RNA sequence: GUGAACAGCCUCUAGUUGAUAGAAUAAUGUAGAUAAGGGAAGUCGGCAAAAUAGAUCCGUAACUUCGGGAUAAGGAUUGGC
RNA sequence: CGUGGAGGUCAGUGACGAAGCCUAGACCGUAAGGUCGGGUCGAACGGCCUCUAGUGCAGAUCUUGGUGGUAGUAGCAAAUAUUCAAAUGAGAACUUUGAAGACUGAAGUGGGGAAAGGUUCCACGUCAACAGCAGUUGGACGUGGGUUAGUCGAUCCUAAGA
RNA sequence: GAAAUUGUUGAAAGGGAAGGGCAUUUGAUCAGACA
């Protein structure tokens, strides 16, 4: 443990990890993005739609020079892709948290995705050879993944604090002859 | 540092941008001048183009070395089954300019135009216009009070029209609608007109009459993405010439330090809205007439429709305008045909054509038969046949 | 199920080339046992592997 | 449901592989039918017969015979259950000319 | 086998079927072709390209160190049975 | 003003937390800087008078190391070509087998050798890296097995030369 | 276990760069002095 932060309470969730994937971490980036926060369920059958060219993945952060597609308008979005690789290690992250959540022996149909991590693997070197008797590093983005699954809880009550009011004597000269005055 | 050689510069820059149009339906951006001391008529309207075939026909032009003999001329066919209004829109005066100020609808409309307003109509409830129908059941007040009140303002008024698609060989089933400007006399005379033809149904040949010079609004066909060579007729580059050749070797001079709108780059071609004008009128159809593509010469019955039917069209069953020459937009598109906007002179305007001969044989090969009639007599009997 | 090794001792056992030696596909798990030459030999002669025609090149037309 | 039939079609190959390179005929062609069982047959698996394989490479890559009379099969899956209970076999009818059939049912048992 | 042929093209024996893949077929390309009428007007320059071509027969100029020049040039012809 | 180290001193601070590091929290100084709080940490360290120098960085196409934008972009297009099905396996466009389609066309993509390599041969196991997609396959990884001479070479002879 | 550089969360600003100076509004935050 020691994940980054996060805000949910431990009661009532469950969490996992890959460190050291071989996937792109820009993919794997705007994927998880895209499922972050959604209804543990809707975000399953929504990964399994990508996979199918059924909807896709928008790309916003990592995207320049992306191709263009109707499936991102769903989202406001021109640019989105199908990031297979992507897509099945997080779905297994997510089985996995899923597993733990039942284990725990939380309700999975309150479960929604309550934080998603995707950063920076160490680099894997191997190198490919340019014109001219060159050479020039050819090099794998790896990706660490983290994602926290919690169970939705309604309402938030109320309760605060009170702002101890402070005022003059001429303040309350008013206030006293406002009631005694009228009403 | 100066051109060196002089020549005129390539493509005309009022024409710009060479964009896809907002629309398949170029829009009329004029109408003919109003003269309200005739009768009440549309100034336009709706068809889509068939294709083209060949016409023969003495010439009548005192002067020229074909006077009294014949020639032969290439003339387009758009299909032009009645249009049905189905509104009337009025418009006034602004400081600002034209104003729309209401609409008024008929009161039943087709699915026709119903499902122009549509884009998933099967999955839809098709509830449009149903609460307006309803305005008409209570009297009829409210409909009054706005046909009333165009009456009052109002400078000019259109029709609201649509085609009858369905009446038409094409697959698409839905409709076209569109403002038609209506120019016989006086505001309160056309809404009256407009009014009164709600629902009900208005022929071509209330419109245009033989001989008459006439304009067509459409949009051109397209062709993508094109280099610069094809789409302004520029010079091709030398063969010997380093990465490439249908090109423009001088973008630019130096300063400007900026390409500038004036110089041919790739890019989109075709798609465009083009009002070409005067196109003479040859001849008016008749759907209910067979003996269309006959003459007074020929007068073997016969329809213009070609042995085995316009290439990528269909039939022609309805009332049609023939147009002398060729016209913008492709075979299948909507196309408006428009009043001219001024009185030609001309002679070759004026002229009084009479076709001598209309072509019917297959526009799918190099037709050898009007009919099938001439075919059978010409061939004989064949292995099939009786 | 890797049966490279037992084709190419078939090749050399009947004396022809591999592109000629026919592994039958539904004797897949026995050809895989066959380690040795004498149990391809005793495999060739039961027509679990069978050698497979030549190709041929007819004179008819030259003639 | 499901309904698990048999007929036989007869498929233009010719207006489907009009156009296409030749080194792509053959392989088009595998692809095209699966393509048109899918279109009858509802049916997202579609398995061709090693010896309709066998009809449509009989001339080569580019030489596919411009119609074919298939017959496509809709069965029931089978075995650790694939994502839908049906699929389709395809297998080629031997008939003297490929050339003027209807489409048509065949009465199975 | 064709053919003068260890050429090109097709085949038997043997050996391969290796070389990221899918969908489309915009511009501009790279590589492969064609184009009416004109015919080098293009260009520093015929660059590129096109034309020619095997064999049998006929015919073959200046000039020459008499050996050549020479497949000079220019022509006809050619399948099957 | 600040840093390494030295003499003296405050019987200086410290495992009840030294040093270091983090902190749009506090305070002193015109400034170099100095002080505190809180978090982190784990074994040493500071004030004052003096002594001493390998003593203060933004640059030097500075040295070494690490990191970006570029960018999921250029690209992965020469060598005619692939296809169906079964089998296996968590997993099969790519492995195995069967079938079909082609290719090299004996001036070979066939069958052997010389130089050079040095175990790559063969078998069983097997995928973390590697084979610029993949992998259950491999000239990869692990563990083993394998090269038999009176006649084949060397060895003998002489060559240019040493 | 600093920095460059990165992910997430919170807050804020953004009509062809950003950053800076004097000044004040607004928001957030906080020392001191009082008794
Ligand atoms: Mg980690
Ligand atoms: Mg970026
Ligand atoms: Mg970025
Ligand atoms: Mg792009
Ligand atoms: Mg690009
Ligand atoms: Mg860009
Ligand atoms: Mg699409
Ligand atoms: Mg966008
Ligand atoms: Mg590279
Ligand atoms: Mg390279
Ligand atoms: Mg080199
Ligand atoms: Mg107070
Ligand atoms: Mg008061
Ligand atoms: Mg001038
Ligand atoms: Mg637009
Ligand atoms: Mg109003
Ligand atoms: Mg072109
Ligand atoms: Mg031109
Ligand atoms: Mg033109
Ligand atoms: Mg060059
Ligand atoms: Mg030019
Ligand atoms: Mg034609
Ligand atoms: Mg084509
Ligand atoms: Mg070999
Ligand atoms: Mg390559
Ligand atoms: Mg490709
Ligand atoms: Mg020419
Ligand atoms: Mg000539
Ligand atoms: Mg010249
Ligand atoms: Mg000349
Ligand atoms: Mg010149
Ligand atoms: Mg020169
Ligand atoms: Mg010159
Ligand atoms: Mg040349
Ligand atoms: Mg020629
Ligand atoms: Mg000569
Ligand atoms: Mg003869
Ligand atoms: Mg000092
Ligand atoms: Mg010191
Ligand atoms: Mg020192
Ligand atoms: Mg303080
Ligand atoms: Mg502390
Ligand atoms: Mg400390
Ligand atoms: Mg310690
Ligand atoms: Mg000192
Ligand atoms: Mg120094
Ligand atoms: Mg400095
Ligand atoms: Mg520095
Ligand atoms: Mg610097
Ligand atoms: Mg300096
Ligand atoms: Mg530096
Ligand atoms: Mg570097
Ligand atoms: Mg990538
Ligand atoms: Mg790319
Ligand atoms: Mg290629
Ligand atoms: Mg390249
Ligand atoms: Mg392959
Ligand atoms: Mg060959
Ligand atoms: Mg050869
Ligand atoms: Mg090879
Ligand atoms: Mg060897
Ligand atoms: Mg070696
Ligand atoms: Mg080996
Ligand atoms: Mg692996
Ligand atoms: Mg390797
Ligand atoms: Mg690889
Ligand atoms: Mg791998
Ligand atoms: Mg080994
Ligand atoms: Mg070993
Ligand atoms: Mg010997
Ligand atoms: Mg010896
Ligand atoms: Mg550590
Ligand atoms: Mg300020």
């Amino acid at each position: 443990a020691r994940y980054g932060a996060t805000s949910t309470n431990p009661a009532k969730s469950a969490s996992a990890r890959g460190s050291y994937l071989r996937v792109s971490f820009k993919n794997t980036r705007e994927t998880a993005q895209a499922i972050n926060g959604w209804e543990l369920t809707k975000a399953q059958k929504y990964l399994e739609q990508v996979l199918d060219h059924q909807r896709a993945i928008p790309f916003r952060r990592f995207n320049s020079s992306i191709g263009r597609t109707a499936q991102g308008k769903e989202f406001g979005v021109t640019k989105a892709r199908w990031p297979a690789k992507s897509v099945k290690f997080v779905q297994g992250l997510l089985q996995n948290a899923a597993a733990n959540a039942e284990a725990k022996g939380l309700d999975a149909t309150k479960l929604y995705v309550s934080h998603i991590q995707v950063n920076q693997a160490p680099k894997q070197r191997r190198r490919t050879y340019r014109a001219h008797g060159r050479i020039n590093k050819y090099e794998s983005s790896p990706s660490h993944i983290e994602l926290v699954v919690t169970e939705k809880e309604e309402a938030v009550a109320k309760a605060a604090e009170k702002k101890v009011v402070r005022l003059t004597s001429r303040q309350r000269g008013r206030i006293a002859a406002q009631k005694r005055i009228a009403a | 540092s100066h051109r060196k050689y002089e020549a005129p510069r390539h493509g005309h820059l009022g024409f710009l941008p060479r964009k896809r149009a907002a629309s398949i339906r170029a829009r009329v951006k004029a109408f003919p001048k109003d003269d309200r001391s005739k009768p009440v008529a549309l100034t336009s309207f709706l068809g889509y183009k068939a294709g083209m075939t060949t016409i023969v026909r003495d010439l009548d032009r005192p002067g020229s070395k074909f006077h009294k003999r014949e020639v032969v001329e290439a003339v387009t066919v758009v299909d032009t089954p009645p249009v049905v209004v189905v509104g009337v829109v009025g418009y006034v005066e602004t400081p600002r300019g034209l104003r729309s100020l209401t609409t008024v609808w008929a009161e039943h409309l087709s699915d026709e135009v119903k499902r122009r307003f549509y884009k998933n109509w099967y999955k839809s409830k098709k509830k449009a216009f149903t609460k307006y129908s309803a305005k008409y059941a209570q009297d009829g007040a409210g409909i009054e009070r706005e046909l009333a009140r165009i009456k009052k303002y109002a400078s000019v008024v259109r029709v609201l029209v649509h085609t009858q698609i369905r009446k038409t060989p094409l697959a698409q089933k839905k409709a076209h609608l569109a403002e038609i400007q209506l120019n016989g006399g006086s505001i309160s005379e056309k809404v009256d007109w407009a009014r009164e033809h709600f629902e009900k149904t208005v022929a071509v040949d209330s419109v245009f009459e033989q001989n008459e010079m006439i304009d067509a609004i459409a949009v051109t066909k397209g062709h993508g993405f094109e280099g610069v060579t094809h789409r302004w007729g520029t010079k091709k580059l030398p063969r010997k010439t380093h990465r490439g050749l249908r090109k423009v070797a001088c973008i630019g001079a130096w300063h400007p330090a900026h390409v500038m709108w004036s110089v041919a780059r790739a890019g989109q071609r075709g798609y465009h809205s083009r009002t070409s004008i005067n196109h003479k009128i040859y001849r008016v159809g008749k759907g209910d007439d067979e003996a269309n593509g006959a003459t007074s010469f020929d007068r073997t019955k016969k329809t213009i429709t070609p042995m085995g039917g316009f290439v990528h069209y269909g039939e022609i069953k309805n009332d049609f305008i023939m147009v002398k020459g060729c016209i913008p937009g492709n075979r299948k598109r909507i196309v408006t045909l428009r009043k001219s906007l001024y009185t030609n002179t001309s002679r070759k305007a004026l002229e009084e054509v009479s076709l001598k001969w209309i072509d019917t044989a297959s526009k799918f090969g190099k037709g050898r038969f009007q009919t099938p009639a001439e075919k059978h007599a010409f061939m004989g009997t064949l292995k099939k046949d009786l | 199920a890797n049966l490279r090794t037992q084709k190419r001792l078939a090749a050399s056992v009947v004396g022809v080339g591999k592109r000629k030696v026919w592994l039958d596909p539904n004797e897949t798990s026995e050809i895989a046992q066959a380690n040795s030459r004498n149990a391809i030999r005793k495999l060739v002669k039961n027509g679990t592997i069978v050698k497979k025609a030549v190709t041929v090149h007819s004179k008819s037309r030259t003639r | 449901l499901k309904d698990v039939v048999t007929r036989e079609y007869t498929i233009n190959l010719h207006k489907r592989l009009h156009g296409v390179s030749f080194k792509k005929r053959a392989p088009r062609a595998v692809k095209e039918i699966k393509k048109f069982a899918k279109l009858h047959m509802g049916t997202d698996d579609v398995r061709l017969a090693p010896e309709l394989n066998q009809a449509i490479w009989k001339r080569g890559v580019k030489g596919v015979e411009y119609r074919l009379r298939l017959r496509i099969s809709r069965k029931r899956n089978e075995e650790e259950d694939a994502k839908n209970p049906l699929f389709s076999y395809v297998e080629p009818v031997l008939v003297a000319s490929a050339k003027g059939l209807q489409t048509v049912v065949v009465e199975e048992d």
